[PDB]
């Protein structure tokens, strides 16, 4: 899955 | 003393990062790509925490979100730098530590791709682009990308009102001698978009090309297009 | 009852040609580019016709009129298929006798242009984009095509700056509704741009690919680039 | 030398 989701999702 | 999405926009521009090229590593066209794809991985982060401030963005689908990023990111990028290089003759500006003159760009293989940025930033100076319009247009190029992708088209095109009405409110109340400014600056996005094209398809050739390392973000992104 | 520029360029529309592909020459690739190249040969003389009504541009220099036309000519040629496809679904009229659905765009190998071209003509549909409209926006991306080589910047800008001002009127008497009707136009531009970029890459590729044969003015705007 | 030249002259 992507780390342009995770980083959406973070903080 | 003037348009609220446009104060915010300014208090969320994010701060300056360094390019910080390893000084243990000889100069060469490797090192000066592999800088620049770092400095592209670092400040595609930071761009993901901006797009959070913009007024409405939060609000979309994170698939939404995610399309109108992977398809403005380089334009986000290359706009930093011609806002960043406007001070400048013939240096464009990737980072304070990070000025390339035309024989650093040659060196990089990137004279061209370099020269068709320096045309967007002799465009902005000969308009005195100033820092509430840099950031008005950033967010109207990201909430403008033409993603194949969206799931609520109407929501994107409410996004692209609200920024474009403020675009419009501002240059009305600041700029009453061109009642075309914000047209012209509208009439900026092709160029930023021809110039974008050009970096990616650079950039993922050399991808292909496999001699330079990339981070798993700008990866990501360049895979994307 | 308009501005008298809109009004003028109505009237200046070239009529329609017919693509009239050999029908002694069996369907292949190389007859539908065959096909789609003489019919681009022969919609630019009517472009070089057309652009001599345009208020202005024939007070430009000779070389200024060129750089133009030499820039811009593709996105007026796709500017006029969106145009006439506006009435279709899922078909691009490249003439009358010309259109293209999927099937046909991937016996050409024109399927992914064909698609950019499309998204143009859904965006285009969902404004209602009216024939007035169609028509300024040609005369704007001919003035506005970021060619590196004019001689009277200042020239090209009051080309600019005319037209524009041309579109500002026609929105503000036509379409009172919405007030951000002619930035949402002007926000198209970067999109067609982009497709024009694909579309002179592809027409490049085949050039160079030399199974396609293609007429003297064709190469030279092809060549141009 | 060019015909978008040659056809920007004519008539
Ligand atoms: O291709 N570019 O314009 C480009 C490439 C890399 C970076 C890094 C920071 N800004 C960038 C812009
Ligand atoms: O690539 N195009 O969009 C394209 C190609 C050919 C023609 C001929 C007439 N209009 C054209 C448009």
């Amino acid at each position: 899955n992507s780390l342009l989701l995770h980083l959406l999702k973070s903080q | 003393p003037y348009n609220k999405i446009v104060s915010h926009l300014l208090v969320a521009e994010p701060e300056k990062i360094y390019a910080m090229p390893d000084p243990t590593v000889p100069d060469s066209d490797i090192k000066a790509l592999t800088t620049l794809c770092d400095l592209a991985d670092r400040e595609l982060v930071v761009i993901i925490g901006w797009a959070k401030h913009i007024p409405g963005f939060s609000t979309l689908s994170l698939a939404d979100q995610m399309s109108l990023l992977q398809s403005a990111w380089m334009e986000i990028l290359i706009l930093g730098v011609v806002y960043r290089s406007l001070s400048f003759e013939d240096e464009l500006v990737y980072a304070d530590d990070y000025i390339m003159d035309e024989d650093q760009s040659k060196l990089a293989g990137l004279l061209d791709l370099n020269n068709a940025i320096l045309q967007l930033v002799k465009k902005y100076k000969s308009m005195k682009l100033e820092k509430e319009e840099f950031v008005t247009l950033k967010a109207i190029a990201l909430a403008n990308s033409d993603s194949m992708h969206i799931e609520d088209v109407e929501a994107v095109q409410k996004l692209q009102d609200v920024l474009h009405e403020a675009l419009q409110d501002y240059e009305a109340g600041q700029h009453m001698e061109d009642p075309r400014r914000a047209g012209k600056m509208l009439m900026t996005l092709p160029l930023l978009r021809q110039t974008s094209t050009k970096a990616v398809q650079h950039f993922y050739n050399i991808k292909l090309e496999g001699k330079v390392p990339m981070h798993k973000l700008f990866l990501e992104m360049l895979e994307a297009k």
